[PDB]
RNA sequence: AAACUGCGAAUGGCUCAUUAAAUCAGUUAUGGUUCCUUUGGUCGCUCGACUUGGAUAACUGUGGUAAUUCU
RNA sequence: UGGUGACUCUAGAUAACCUCGGGCCGAUCGCACGCCCGGCGGCGACGACCCAUUCGAACGUCUGCCCUAUCAACUUUCGAUGGUAGUCGCCGUGCCUACCAUGGUGACCACGGGUGACGGGGAAUCAGGGUUCGAUUCCGGAGAGGGAGCCUGAGAAACGGCUACCACAUCCAAGGAAGGCAGCAGGCGCGCAAAU
RNA sequence: UCCCCUGCUCGGCGCCGGCCCGAAGCGUUUACUUUGAAAAAA
């Protein structure tokens, strides 16, 4: 190719925007944002499949710019907007908030949210970036960069922002015994403890973290997100709480469910 | 770049001997006894009772306690019992092999319909079934291939709008009504 | 008798408008024509029938059963502001431009070919 | 908002350095305290 | 309507002629480089007019070649 | 000051430079209206030097391809292998110049030739091992008769952009002018072989 | 089936300079074998 691609075909799509393939030959390719191509949500597919708000791609188009879906706090019309991780989706007309959060599988779910818990937004930062007159930055994985930070923020550690003010509240320390969350690979959406991390110089960190039914699981740094100190997370989790359950239990728990529905 | 499907896949299978006396002599004897109407149906017939047989077996080669065996076995021997070739007593993974094709020609819907107890002969029963007569739970079935479960099995009877369970006459009844009425007036 | 039952109901705040799946019976009939399934909504939820959308009726195989979809508006022109343009024309609200695709294309060809103020007369 | 945001960092600044001044302060005291036990 | 300006025409679509460590595939690096657009930051951090200038469009009018999205 | 496994990293300070083919430091636009004695104001659009981010692209590391010995040695002052110093390039690099040393590969199959060879995910047959195909809807590469050169633009050696050559070819009042369906329909030929 | 027959400098399940535990730092190299990550979809 002579310059940069424009379209998406629907095989191309990843699982977790988990289409179809006799509806249409082309995928929304999502427009340029904070997040990347892959391990992100378009508001179309959102508003078209997760709530049933539309059918087509235009009624679509006509809630994002009637000015009604409100992203971390700031509303968007571009109806390709890549909705990231930890991103607040609020409508101010229905009066409901969402919340992007992996659930056991590996996939996007609905999360309705207090309003109130929408004030603040978890974000993990990527690098220690000095400026031009001695000014410390931070860039964090939405690319939000916030300038004069606290003294005590390390390259791998996770901070708690407000949408409206946009500085910092408080953070948490990548430290043994936190609670974990992965955000990508074959481990997704698991909930775990950090209990062991190997350094391998010029390479892939490779952490082992502790499921919080005593099972135990190993991915990159990479793909590891902090939620909380301790035990106890700062946000809301969804239903199945990260805990990544087998095929035999679920079995057990879909023919409970049939045998007391009927 | 269409948006097709492209997915088939052949649901029978042709025997290497074309002209073998005891097989032609057990083919026909189960199309007659069964209500066929050719070959390529008990080879359909042959070959999804070969893939299941092919299945148990690839199952059975494991050892026990795995997951993968333990799952796949599960579910197919729930499915088999839930078709009704099998019962709760032999619910074994090792009792697949012992199946035979009479046992799953006994659960098609000409057979049922047949000995239910409302079709003269398996023939009459299949011509019934074509002609939009036989209904299982409020539904119009027209195909003599339908693979009942147990479930479903007493919810086997005529439609509504069939003259044998209740409804409007048929055409030649209502002709020969009707050449009645005009030569009697 | 002809009834009609409703199926995975919402309401839309945000589009002024509800969605439906229309569940039709008619058991010995033929399928019914869609100012019927119209006016039943409009004399169940109590509404002038003039906001009531219908669409995507499949007979089942059976005889009697059909299911499809409904939109039911709190207005007019709400109605007539997020609409896709032939439903409008469908129910007479709306009227298109009756002009093939290529006089069209070959017009555009054809005032391509000229500059200036000649292009209001080279093309009618 | 440049200047205000400026002297909320030197604050800031200062305590921590002052709590690692007295981190240090603390810990050669410990040396010393090992030194002579 | 027209025309100046800005953006896009480098995407999509068709074919397999050349190409036998070339292409491609898995794994790595740019601490050896550019990056339209989106998102976030910077945008009184420099110590020295209550709005400046003339050219072209569109338009009017005069023409040539037999001919062009010509002038 | 801060960080990497590791800098000639980022930041700091000193002394200067700072391209007239010229780095930035707003002579732009809409809606709603105004408080306090002409100053002072909210919400947006456009543009903008730089630094991250996003879609990328590009050059690299290791490993993996069909046949042929009736191809046994191949490459080299026309760079082949390496050193140094530079030009150019967005960057590393014989990519190329100037001077040096004679290096580099090869029976573990180099080199030369052939392919009715685009590569891969895959497809058919199929006890176990294998054999044959993959032009073909997804990914990557290449071309628009075939070579060569270039303008604009962030991104092209672009062809539904331009400039010449050869082969074919259209109009012509004979001076000149306009072109490239391996895009969608369609036609000719080629054929056993393929639709509005 | 169950535990055992590679060494020293910083420091925490604890007791009153004395003992166990953890750990910044390294240990003769290959294949084979088992686990774990990542490995586009259809």
């Amino acid at each position: 190719a002579r310059g940069p691609k424009k379209h998406l075909k629907r095989v191309a799509a990843p699982k977790h925007w988990m289409l179809d393939k006799l509806t249409g030959v082309f995928a929304p390719r999502p427009s340029t944002g904070p997040h990347k191509l892959r391990e992100c949500l378009p508001l179309i597919i959102f508003l078209r499949n997760r709530l049933k708000y539309a059918l087509t791609g235009d009624e679509v188009k006509k809630i994002c710019m009637q000015r009604f879906i409100k992203i971390d706090g700031k509303v968007r019309t571009d109806i390709t907007y890549p909705a990231g991780f930890m991103d607040v989706i609020s409508i101010d007309k229905t009066g409901e908030n969402f919340r992007l959060i992996y659930d056991t599988k590996g996939r996007f779910a609905v999360h309705r949210i207090t309003p109130e818990e929408a004030k603040y937004k978890l974000c993990k930062v990527r690098k220690i970036f000095v400026g031009t007159k001695g000014i410390p930055h931070l860039v964090t994985h939405d690319a939000r960069t916030i300038r004069y930070p606290d003294p005590l923020i390390k390259v791998n550690d996770t901070i708690q922002i407000d949408l409206e003010t946009g500085k910092i509240t408080d953070f948490i320390k990548f430290d043994t015994g936190n609670l974990c969350m992965v955000t990508g690979g074959a481990n997704l959406g698991r909930i775990g403890v950090i209990t062991n991390r190997e350094r391998h110089p010029g390479s892939f960190d490779v952490v082992h973290v502790k499921d919080a039914n005593g099972n135990s699981f190993a991915t990159r740094l990479s793909n590891i997100f902090v939620i909380g100190k301790g035990n106890k997370p700062w946000i809301s989790l969804p239903r199945g709480k990260g805990i990544r359950l087998t095929i035999a239990e679920e079995r057990d728990k879909r023919l409970a469910a049939k045998q007391s529905s009927g | 770049p269409v948006a097709r499907s492209w997915v088939c896949r052949k649901t029978y299978v042709t025997p290497r001997r074309p002209f073998e006396k005891s097989r032609l002599d057990q083919e026909l004897k189960l199309i007659g006894e069964y209500g066929l109407r050719n070959k390529r149906e008990v080879w359909r017939v042959k070959f999804t009772l070969a893939k299941i047989r092919k299945a148990a077996r690839e199952l059975l080669t494991l050892d026990e306690k795995d997951p993968r065996r333990l799952f796949e076995g599960n579910a197919l021997l729930r499915r088999l019992v839930r078709i009704g070739v099998l019962d709760e007593g032999k619910m074994k993974l090792d009792y697949i092999l012992g199946l035979k094709i009479e046992d799953f020609l006994e659960r098609r819907l000409q057979t049922q319909v047949f000995k239910l107890g409302l079709a003269k002969s398996i023939h009459h029963a299949r011509v019934l079934i074509r002609q939009r007569h036989i209904r299982v739970r409020k539904q119009v079935v027209n195909i003599p291939s339908f693979i009942v479960r147990l479930d479903s099995q007493k919810h086997i009877d005529f439609s509504l709008r069939s003259p044998y369970g209740g409804g409007r006459p048929g055409r030649v009844k209502r002709k020969n009504a009707k050449k009645g009425q005009g030569g009697a007036g | 008798t002809v009834t009609i039952r409703t199926r995975k109901f919402m309401t839309n705040r945000l589009l002024q408008r509800k969605q439906m799946v229309i569940d039709v019976l008619h058991p010995g009939k033929a399928t019914v024509p869609k100012t019927e399934i119209r006016e039943k909504l409009a004399k169940m939820y109590k509404t002038t029938p003039d906001v009531i959308f219908v669409f995507g009726f499949r007979t089942h195989f059976g005889g009697g059963k059909t299911t499809g979809f409904g939109m039911i508006y709190d207005s007019l022109d709400y109605a007539k502001k997020n609409e896709p343009k032939h439903r409008l024309a469908r129910h007479g609200l709306y009227e298109k431009k009756k002009t093939s695709r290529k006089q069209r294309k070959e017009r555009k060809n054809r005032m391509k070919k000229v500059r200036g103020t000649a292009k209001a007369n080279v093309g009618a | 908002k440049n200047k205000e945001e400026a002297a909320e960092y030197a604050k800031l600044l200062a305590k921590r350095m002052k709590e690692a001044k007295e981190k240090r302060q603390e810990q050669i005291a410990k040396r010393r305290r090992l030194s002579s036990l």
